[PDB]
């Protein structure tokens, strides 16, 4: 059969702005027809780490729904996109679950997110009291309290603000130029599965 | 919760809004140096005290954290780092007054000129008039009258200059805990809270001294040799008994001797191992240069450079309209921006300063995984002593050979190797007794073991005693001596280039080790050995995390600075030195027997 209406990533992958760590976009993607191989023979990328699934049989699998979660981070910390992992990111940030069935896409954006002066747009959650849960996001703005003594609303002397910008300079190094991670979550639920692959003749 | 928890919280803050703040004013200062307009320099001032006000700030909010309720060392070390009080301490008042003495001490020393009087219509800067004029001329008037006539005029200048400046350093020292100023400058050796890696600050004398008396013997026979080529030289103002006079060091101030190896030349028949014309007839660029030195760091085992560094380094001198400062610099700016500011030329000395600061590029980059406050040398030493083994290792025959700018047929025999060792005794042993008796002045006039009225008697009694020179003519107190130099006059520890030289060969030695070189220590090369690399790059990554000391067992296997690899570097020329000496005498009479 003839087949139409292409699942969107166009509006991920080639988004003009991306979202922060801290308020990472999910894109619910359904009802579509994802092309998988346009993405996988890119030379684009710089991560494309799949855990749990390959990228030759995704183009054959079908799946209810599919999950992509969108934000920016810097080099060294790509690494903490992974289940298992220890960091900031992974910690207070973005957490990935253990058993988790999906891709994780990065690239270097030093041309887009890099300015002269200085690009202070994105920020990231340096300190919460615990630890996220997978697929978990925090956008509160309370002062961390790290002292039993307290806070009272106000930065001061061991309270601190949870959310910290990133500085992004053009002439950094590979390790601090900004990465955008898409990370496509692929789940299978009780319901019939929608997103499918295409049908080769 | 806790105390430790609470410190760990603040560090991290502060290394994460550190971090940006010194990478903006590292930018701006790139760009002053760069490109040396006043807009550049009110933003680099603008940064500075940007960086200056945060620093006082997070300082401030550190001293808050007790340290004896901290016991991980990594804390400890960085909250230690930030708790100094530096010259807050101070009075405003008198901290305004001493900010203010360094910098006309600073415009002093660096607009400096001085000419001949009756003929003033014109004059001499110190780079490059006078810099020639001591390293070239043969005259004996001439250069006597170029050393008494800057003395007079920068000493004559600096000496109230000076003596405010003692008090007021040693009232903020002892105001932060120090017996005197020359305790603070020790502290920077100071390992507390390790079992059996303790160094004390009262060590470092005691340890420089033991070092010194060993050094001795050897700069003995080197100081005969050039004492006798001097008389050649100059017939009759040379004693066979004496000291040298001053102003014949083929320096300024007898920082080094290197400016001596055309008139004390053991075997000039002989040819010299000068590749600069096999460069020019290949056309070596100064991108050549920089990718064989980082051939020659690759084949050892570290890290290439960034592309960062190629784009964004200055290796070449930019033209005519714009201005940048010449003196060859490594940048570390943060977040991983390592660049080169050296306005390279075709030249054996710019190929080993290109390694030379390419190994400081290697050590600023294995440190960069650490701690923001920790992103430094273990001690002032290793930091230097890193690019000096690169120098070391670059320059020898056998790498020449390896890189193709030496002819493969060229005759290595013991007569070259005597020169090359003397050439490099020149610059490098004879700037060790200058440099010990110049720091063991500077911490006896801080700790009042010297009075005022009684520094230059003092001082020229120092110089006849140790480094085994004379002064041509008495000099008064209304003299300053000392601060002719640039780093004494600009508040630069000098001990530095001490521990430098003997960790340059306790380096050399234990990286030889381990790179299995069978023959003598000179002629090592430390390329085409992973062993060796690893052997470095275990001491380069802790940066300043852990003490020197373990530091240097990681190293060499010795818990204290050790003497015993520059005697074994320079035995070949000490046994040829010792050889050469039966005639004359070794060693020198500290009074005015040649000239007073
Ligand atoms: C995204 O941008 C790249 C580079 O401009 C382009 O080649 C590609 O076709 C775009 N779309 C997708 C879905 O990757
Ligand atoms: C140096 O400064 C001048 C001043 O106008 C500017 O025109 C030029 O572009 C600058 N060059 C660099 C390399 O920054
Ligand atoms: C000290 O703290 C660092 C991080 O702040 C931690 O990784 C390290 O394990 C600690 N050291 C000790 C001995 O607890
Ligand atoms: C720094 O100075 C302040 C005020 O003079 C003092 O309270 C503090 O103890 C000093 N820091 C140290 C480490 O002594
Ligand atoms: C640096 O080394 C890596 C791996 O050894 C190599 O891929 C890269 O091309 C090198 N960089 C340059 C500029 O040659
Ligand atoms: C160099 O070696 C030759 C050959 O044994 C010897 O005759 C000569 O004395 C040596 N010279 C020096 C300075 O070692
Ligand atoms: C080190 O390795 C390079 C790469 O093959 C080689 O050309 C060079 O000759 C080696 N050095 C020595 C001393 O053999």
């Amino acid at each position: 059969p003839n087949i139409t209406n292409l699942c969107p990533f166009g509006e991920v992958f080639n988004a003009t702005r991306f979202a922060s760590v801290y308020a990472w976009n999910r894109k619910r993607i359904s009802n579509c027809v994802a092309d998988y191989s346009v993405l996988y023979n890119s030379a684009s990328f710089s991560t494309f780490k799949c855990y749990g699934v390959s990228p030759t049989k995704l183009n054959d699998l079908c799946f209810t729904n599919v999950y992509a979660d969108s934000f920016v981070i810097r080099g060294d910390e790509v690494r903490q996109i992974a289940p298992g992992q220890t960091g900031k990111i992974a910690d207070y940030n973005y957490k990935l679950p253990d058993d988790f069935t999906g891709c994780v896409i990065a690239w270097n954006s030093n041309n887009l997110d890099s300015k002269v002066g200085g690009n202070y747009n994105y920020r990231y959650r340096l300190f919460r009291k615990s630890n996220l849960k997978p697929f978990e996001r925090d956008i509160s703005t309370e002062i961390y309290q790290a002292g039993s003594k307290p806070c009272n609303g106000v930065e001061g002397f061991n309270c601190y603000f949870p959310l910290q910008s990133y500085g992004f300079q053009p002439t950094n190094g590979v390790g601090y130029q900004p990465y955008r991670v898409v990370v496509l979550s692929f789940e299978l639920l009780h319901a019939p599965a929608t997103v499918c692959g295409p049908k080769k003749s | 919760s806790t105390i430790e928890e609470q410190a760990k919280t603040f560090l991290d803050k502060f290394n994460h809004e550190a971090e940006d703040l010194f990478y903006q004013s590292s930018l701006a200062s790139w760009n002053y140096n760069t490109n040396i307009t006043e807009e550049n320099v009110q933003n680099m001032n603008n940064a500075g005290d940007k960086w200056s006000a945060f620093l006082k700030e997070q300082s401030t909010l550190a001293q808050m954290y007790p340290l004896q309720e901290i016991q991980n060392l990594t804390v400890k070390l960085q909250l230690q780092a930030l708790q100094q009080n530096g010259s807050s301490v101070l009075s405003e008042d008198k901290s305004k007054r001493l900010n203010t003495i360094l910098n006309t001490m600073s415009t002093i020393y660096s607009t400096g000129k001085v000419c001949n009087p009756d003929n003033p219509q014109e004059c001499l800067l110190l780079e490059p008039g006078l810099n020639e004029i001591m390293a070239n001329s043969l005259d004996y008037n001439e250069r006597l009258w170029a050393w008494e006539s800057w003395r007079s005029e920068v000493g004559k200048q600096l000496r109230p200059l000076y003596e405010e400046y003692v008090v007021l350093k040693n009232e903020m020292a002892r105001a932060n805990h120090y017996e005197d100023y020359g305790d603070y400058w020790r502290g920077d050796y100071e390992v507390n809270g390790v079992d059996g890696y303790d160094y004390s600050r009262g060590q470092l004398i005691e340890d420089v001294e033991h070092t010194f008396e060993e050094i001795k013997p050897l700069y003995e026979h080197l100081h005969a040799y050039v004492r006798a080529k001097l008389m050649n030289a100059y017939p009759s103002y040379i004693s066979p008994i004496g000291c040298l006079p001053a102003h014949l060091l083929g320096d300024m101030w007898g920082r080094f001797w290197t400016n001596l190896y055309s008139l004390t030349v053991p075997f000039g028949q002989k040819p010299n191992i000068d590749v600069t014309d096999a460069m020019v007839d290949q056309a070596w660029d100064a991108q050549r240069i920089f990718k064989e030195a980082e051939k020659f760091f690759v084949s050892v085992g570290l890290p290439n450079m960034t592309q960062g560094f190629w784009e964004n380094s200055m290796l070449t001198d930019p033209g005519n309209v714009q201005k940048a400062v010449c003196h060859p610099t490594a940048w570390d700016l943060g977040k991983g921006d390592f660049r080169i500011l050296m306005c390279t030329k075709v030249t054996m000395d710019d190929f080993l300063t290109a390694h030379h600061e390419m190994g400081h590029i290697q050590y600023d980059m294995a440190y960069a995984a650490q701690p923001f406050l920790l992103r430094n040398g273990a001690n002032e030493g290793f930091h230097e002593a890193v690019g000096e083994i690169m120098s070391l290792s670059a320059a020898t025959p056998k790498h020449l050979k390896s890189i193709g700018l030496l002819s493969p047929d060229f005759q290595e025999d013991n007569e070259t190797e005597i020169n090359f060792l003397l050439k490099q005794a020149l610059t490098i042993v004879g700037t060790l007794p200058f440099t010990y008796m110049l720091e063991k002045w500077r911490w006896m006039v801080f700790k009042g073991e010297i009075p005022k009225d009684q520094w230059m008697k003092k001082w020229w009694e120092m110089k006849r005693e140790i480094v085994g020179v004379v002064e041509p003519v008495p000099h008064d107190e209304t003299y300053c001596d000392p601060a002719s130099l640039f780093h004494v006059s600009n508040d630069y520890s000098f001990i530095r280039y001490y521990t430098r030289t003997l960790y340059q060969f306790q380096f050399q030695e234990a990286l030889c080790q381990a790179a299995k070189h069978e023959g003598p220590l000179h002629k090592c090369d430390i390329s085409n050995s992973t062993e060796a690399g690893q052997k470095l790059f275990n001491m380069l990554r802790l940066g300043k995390s852990e003490p020197w000391t373990l530091a240097l067992e990681n190293v060499v296997g010795a818990k204290n600075m050790n003497v015993r690899p520059l005697l074994n570097y320079f035995e070949p020329l000490f046994t040829w030195l010792k050889d050469q000496n039966k005639n004359s005498f070794v060693g020198w009479s500290t009074d005015w027997s040649p000239y007073a």
